[PDB]
């Protein structure tokens, strides 16, 4: 339908909005969340929209292109567990994004993680956001 | 059967040149303590370490840190020869290089 007054006019009707070509923003609404990609700009790849500023969204769905789903579990999906969270990451990400520094050091970091809890807790939610956070 | 021929044991001090012998086995062949010796063990391999006095040492062992020993290849139990050399000299220039496995990653 008129995704147009939907979703974007009230994403940029009150601020003005740095915008770049080739990037994708997301927006949330409808029970759902669209990822709206910038197609073209003007006068530059760079540009920040205005209320004056012309919105075109008449064309046809385009593809991902190997993009990735800006809904996929993050720490940002996960809630009430921050001191976890941050134990966890402290022990993953420096590893993993790491590794060569570790395998330098000579030192050995732990490997068995075990997250115990009351089901519908998480643990699962965690495992996928950390592991999409890490790109592992 | 010799006086210098001692069995090799575990060391206290952890250092790769300091030797502990009992002081009565040192007086026994003569050697001052503090001072250089030249150590013996299997195959053909030998070193050359300062020796100190430990009175908690017994007469027939010798006691040396793993460093030692595998310069030595003699595991414990193994008989070791000692002789005082206290002629060392000084050394102008020494090459060392380190190992690939141990050294791997640091730079
Ligand atoms: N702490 C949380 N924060 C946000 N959403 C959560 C949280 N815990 C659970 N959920 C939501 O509830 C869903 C079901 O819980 P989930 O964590 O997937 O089950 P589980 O803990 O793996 N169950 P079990 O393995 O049988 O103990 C999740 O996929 C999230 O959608
Ligand atoms: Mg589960």
């Amino acid at each position: 339908g008129n995704l147009f007054d939907a979703y974007l006019k009230p994403y940029f009707l009150e601020a003005y909005r740095p915008v770049r070509k080739g990037d994708l923003f997301l927006v949330r609404g409808g029970m759902r969340s669209v990822e709206f990609k910038v197609i073209e700009t003007d006068p530059a790849e760079y540009c920040v929209v205005a209320p004056d500023t012309e919105i075109f969204c008449e064309g046809e769905p385009v593809k991902r292109e190997d993009e990735e789903r800006l809904d996929d579990v993050g720490y940002d999906d996960v809630g009430g567990v921050r001191k976890q969270m941050a134990q966890i990451r402290e022990l993953v990400e420096l590893p993993l994004r790491h590794p060569q520094l570790f395998k330098s050091i000579g030192v050995k970091p732990p490997k068995g993680i075990l997250l115990y809890g009351p089901p519908g807790s998480g643990k699962t939610l965690i495992a996928r956001a950390v592991a999409n956070e890490t790109g592992a | 059967k010799s006086p210098n021929r001692l069995v090799v044991d575990e060391a206290i001090n952890d250092d790769n040149s300091v030797v502990s012998l009992h002081p009565a086995t040192m007086e026994k062949l003569q050697l001052f303590r503090g001072d250089t010796i030249l150590i013996k063990g299997k195959k053909r391999k030998d070193t050359v370490c300062i020796a100190l006095a430990d009175e908690t040492c017994e007469e027939p062992k010798i006691r040396m840190n793993k460093v030692v020993r595998s310069n030595l290849r003699v595991r414990l139990g193994d008989v070791i020869s000692v002789h005082q050399c206290p002629d060392v000299k000084y050394g102008k220039r020494v090459h060392i290089l380190p190992v690939d496995d141990t050294v791997e990653g640091v730079t």
